[PDB]
């Protein structure tokens, strides 16, 4: 349950996934179970973090900062520290306004991309209303 | 020339400058002025200054499109010039005795 | 000299930076003489980067040292600007005008010439680092009042190297500059234009005769 | 178009339909150099000069015309003749909708700068054939 | 023949008059004069305040039907036309 | 909410008017719409600046009477663009056609 | 052979018209643009050696002396026409497309 | 008292603050100056002042907004490289108008 929950999409609240978890896994042997790594469930919240984080940017263009310090359930200068981190890694990309009004995600576009996308747009259209058309025919003689 | 150095201008400073008697009197010969788009700005008497409407960049607007298509008939007129006329000479020189 | 003395000091420019290491004293005006007048003409044509390698970084104004007033006055100017340090600029523009300007017969006559251009250039630089400043954070930097301030910079808006517009009631002072797409439209329709007229005049003439 | 064997899932039994594959000419290079030979005709679209393709173009969008009209009577015909409903077919027509360009599309902006480069090249171009008649 | 010229001007300085202000600029020496002028321009007054809003709108929209036109905004499928017959006369 | 998008010819709607349509308060539309993205039934982008879902993708809802007389009308309004146009297009430039 | 044959031949096509509407990309527009103008550059400088005299006697001698074999003034009417006319049908197609679909 | 000592410090005062200034501005948007100050060990006024200096070399060119405290900084701005290659095309034209005329005073 535990594994499929990372991977998806899903928002994962962090002391909550930190909470379930705590009195079976993080005493569960030698993974957690460790002297040395009593402190790589700690560690483990920058890691849910940062899943979310990489699937936020993707599905928001533009979110308020104050609102995603509360999702990723963290402390404000610290969620900041991680928007730096990830962008100064090239993983995401991101715009970050200081006083923490806004916080864009901005992948790089040019004229030519936005136009190329277009492009595609009014040719694809043009070959299904074509494809379409014989199979109008095809129902006409089956009827 | 004034609303084009200061963009957000008070009534009260243009009148002192250039000796106009008040206020009221300004907006009056600039209300008529900027119908016409001379000065290019509007006024706001409910606050108080006078603000220049600005057009910035006009590649990004649509002003191109138009300046070209007057370009090409005039390039276009100098062709047909050229050839009507070019044809003149030599008909005269073809039909005269040569050696 | 001759370029000098004539209002178009771009030649001027030129010619008198190459007479430093040519210099002939041979009946003409002193090396002393030569050293501050390529300094002048160098500040009124010159970029601010092609400033700092031909004439700051120049051997020969280095070997020569500051040693007369006049060389010093002018030297210094130069420095303050490339440094950007706002607050000793403008004290030497004061002793330039005094000291070099008005008693060199030649810049007499170009004074006006110089000392409007070196405002506009000064100025110019520091809108450029700024989307926006005040009006007291611009002029106290500078050493004038915000009065004098407001006069000074409305003469030098629309001869159009500041590029700036002045909100009075908001004190602020935003910059505008293009940089983009419509610098390349203006310079291709502009020229493109002036080959047009060409066009017409001869074409029209070759016909006729 | 191919015999294919396949269940039509409606409460309908398997049905044995034909199904259109797009089809195209192609021709052997022995035959090919004697087609090519035998025609020497202008064409109403060869992709030539500029007043060929221009004819293509008044084509074009009357081509278009004709063929959503198609369309249009198939949805009359299937609540007057009760043609079987064919949710494959009025599925291809949502795609068309969704995915239908707008306007106020920033995409707008962008084809409007794109114009305006198109036409300065134009421009140019017009202007140097005048030098060279000039000539 | 003043107050219209005024009027006119003043459509596209602001949107909003205090109604103090219409008063004083057209030269009404009566409210009344000046309720009757907005009804005239249609503008309504609601509040004491007048509502240029409505009517730059509205004639706007009258005004793109006509019929000159086609030539007069001139159609970015019009522009390459004509070019083009330009070249192929 | 997959339904009231598609039968609206506008491919944007606030979230406040979504919140009406669920019946469930506003905190919990917005994390709903983060999961329709995931299991791709709409896709978009999400702007918290103006509270808007733009979507770019909308499902094939099921056949209908209703639905399909809104089919009708959109190919119908396209029809006439064409017809227009194409009228336009021949008058001018009528003499080059080669 | 027959004329009902020859349509035959030829083949008409439905695609014919349909490559008529399709918009290929705007990434190609500019490579043309681009280049086709660089090009014209190169035969412009040719160009300005082929006028500089050019007009004392003998014409062959003019042709190999300031190159007008392989005329450089007749490329470059060449290059500018093939540009002018694609850039028109461009426009062209581009203005048909976006209000007949939308 | 090592004027050598010196020139060579002050080129390794402003290398030092660059290597450093690269890592706080790469995820741009709009930084505040103080946020700047904070890292750096560097007054708010001696920001500014080295700041406005390097936007001229175009080391990063960017703007100073004081109205917010803020510092956008701008990477490759884009102009039309299509135009770019028009301006050298009609500048020969040019020319060759004047020569063509030259020849063409033979009429005359």
């Amino acid at each position: 349950s535990l594994v499929k929950l990372f991977t998806t999409n899903e928002l994962m609240r962090w002391p909550i996934v930190q909470k379930t978890y705590e009195p079976v896994l993080n005493e569960d042997d030698l993974a957690f179970g460790g002297e040395a790594n009593k402190h790589h469930w700690e560690d483990l919240q920058k890691r849910v973090i940062e899943h979310n984080l990489r699937v936020i940017s993707e599905y928001y263009s533009r979110i308020t900062l104050l609102r995603l310090n509360e999702l990723l359930d963290l402390t404000e200068s610290q969620t900041e520290t991680y928007i730096s981190d990830l962008v100064n890694q090239g993983i995401i990309y991101a715009k970050v306004n200081r006083p923490a009004k806004i916080v864009n995600f901005e992948k790089p576009k040019n004229s030519s991309q936005l136009l190329n996308e277009w492009s595609h747009n009014v040719d694809e259209l043009l070959e299904h209303i074509e494809t379409i058309g014989h199979l109008i025919t095809k129902e006409e003689i089956m009827h | 020339i004034i609303s084009l150095t200061y963009k957000k201008i008070s009534l009260r400073d243009i009148c002192l400058k250039l000796n106009l008697d008040s206020e009221q009197t300004v907006e009056y010969m600039v209300s008529r002025a900027i119908r016409d788009g001379v000065i290019e700005a509007k006024i706001n008497h409910e606050d108080g200054f006078i603000e220049t409407t600005e057009l910035l960049n006009i590649y990004d607007s649509e002003d191109p499109q138009q300046v070209f298509d007057e370009r090409i008939k005039f390039a276009n007129q100098l062709h047909d010039e050229y050839l009507v006329s070019m044809r003149y000479p030599e008909d005269k020189k073809t039909q005269q005795n040569e050696k | 000299i001759h370029c000098l003395a004539v209002r178009n000091f771009k030649e001027a420019a030129k010619l008198l930076v190459d007479s430093l290491a040519t210099f002939t004293s041979i009946e003409l005006t002193s090396y002393e003489s030569i050293a501050t007048y390529a300094s002048v003409t160098g500040l009124f044509t010159l970029e601010r980067t092609d400033l700092k390698s031909k004439v700051i970084d120049s051997p020969e104004l280095l070997s020569l040292i500051s040693t007369t007033a006049a060389l010093q006055s002018i030297s210094s100017l130069t420095i303050s600007l490339y440094a950007s340090d706002y607050a000793s600029y403008f004290p030497y523009l004061l002793e330039t005008y005094a000291n070099v300007l008005i008693p060199c017969k030649y810049l007499n006559r170009h004074a006006d010439f110089f000392v409007r251009e070196m405002r506009r250039k000064v100025y110019a630089q520091l809108l450029e680092s700024y989307k926006t400043l005040s009006l007291k954070s611009m002029a106290s930097a500078f050493g004038v009042s915000v009065a004098f301030l407001d006069n000074d910079l409305g003469k030098f808006i629309p001869n159009k190297q500041l590029n700036c517009v002045i909100d009075r009631v908001n004190g602020i002072v935003e910059t505008n500059r293009p940089d983009n797409k419509n610098a390349q439209y203006h310079l291709l329709v502009k020229q493109g234009d002036g080959l047009l007229t060409k066009l017409q005049k001869y074409g029209a003439a070759v016909r006729l005769t | 178009y191919v015999a294919i064997e396949q269940v039509k899932d409606d409460g309908t039994s398997t049905e044995k339909t034909f199904l259109h594959l797009p089809c195209t000419i192609e021709a052997e290079e022995a035959e090919e150099i004697g087609v090519e030979h035998l025609l020497r005709d202008v064409r109403d679209q060869a992709a030539g000069g500029l007043s060929i393709r221009l004819t293509n173009q008044l084509k074009s969008l009357k081509g278009l015309q004709s063929k959503l009209k198609d369309v249009v009577e198939y949805l009359d015909k299937v609540i007057n003749k009760e043609l079987p409903i064919n949710h494959t077919i009025l599925g291809k027509l949502q795609d068309v909708f969704n995915l239908l360009p707008n306007l106020g599309t920033p995409d707008d902006d962008e084809i409007d700068v794109e114009n305006h480069d198109r036409i300065n090249i134009s421009n140019n171009l017009q202007k140097a054939l005048t030098v060279k008649t000039n000539d | 023949a003043i107050r219209d010229e005024i009027a006119k001007n003043t459509e596209l300085s602001y949107d909003f008059l205090p109604l103090s202000n219409i008063k004083a600029l057209l030269f009404f020496n009566n409210e009344k004069e000046t309720e009757k002028f907005a009804l005239e321009r249609n503008w309504p007054i609601v509040n004491s305040k007048v509502y240029f809003n409505n009517q730059s709108k509205e004639k706007a929209d009258y005004e793109d039907e006509m019929m000159h036109e086609e030539d007069q905004k001139t159609n970015i499928i019009e522009k390459a036309m004509d070019y083009a017959i330009s070249i192929e006369n | 909410l997959i339904e009231t998008v598609f039968v609206k010819n506008i491919r944007m709607l606030s979230f406040e008017d979504i919140s009406k349509a669920t019946h469930l308060p506003k905190d919990n539309v917005e994390h709903l719409v983060m999961r329709a993205i995931s299991l791709g039934l709409l896709k978009g982008s999400i702007d918290q600046v103006n509270e808007l879902v733009t979507i770019s993708w909308v499902q094939p809802r099921i056949i209908s009477g209703d639905q399909i007389t809104k089919m009708k009308d959109r190919l119908v309004e396209w029809n006439d663009q064409v017809e227009k146009l194409g009228k336009k297009m021949e008058a001018r430039g009528q003499s080059i056609w080669v | 052979k027959t004329a009902k044959e020859t349509k035959m031949l030829m083949n008409l096509h439905k695609e014919q018209w349909q490559s008529g509407l399709k918009m290929y990309d705007y990434e190609e527009k500019e490579e043309s643009n681009l280049a086709a103008t660089k090009s014209m550059v190169k035969i412009a400088e040719q160009y300005s050696k082929r006028i500089e005299e050019e007009k004392e006697l003998t014409e062959e001698e003019l042709k190999t002396r300031y190159v007008g074999r392989q005329d450089p003034k007749k490329h470059l009417s060449e290059t500018a026409d093939e540009t002018l006319e694609n850039n028109i049908v461009s426009v062209l197609t581009a203005g048909v497309n976006s209000v007949a679909i939308k | 008292g090592d004027e050598l000592t010196r020139s060579h410090f002050n080129a390794l005062y402003d290398t030092l603050l660059e290597s450093n200034l690269c890592k706080i501005i790469e995820p741009f948007e709009c930084v505040e100056i103080s946020h700047i100050s904070k890292i750096i060990g560097l007054d708010t006024q001696q920001v500014e002042g080295k700041l406005s200096q390097m936007i001229l070399d175009k080391i990063f060119y960017g703007v100073l907004d004081q109205g917010n405290g803020w510092l956008y900084v701008y990477e490759t701005p884009n102009q039309d490289a299509t135009y770019d290659s028009a301006l050298e095309l009609v500048g020969q034209l040019n020319k060759v108008v004047d020569q063509l005329f030259e020849k063409a005073s033979v009429l005359y």
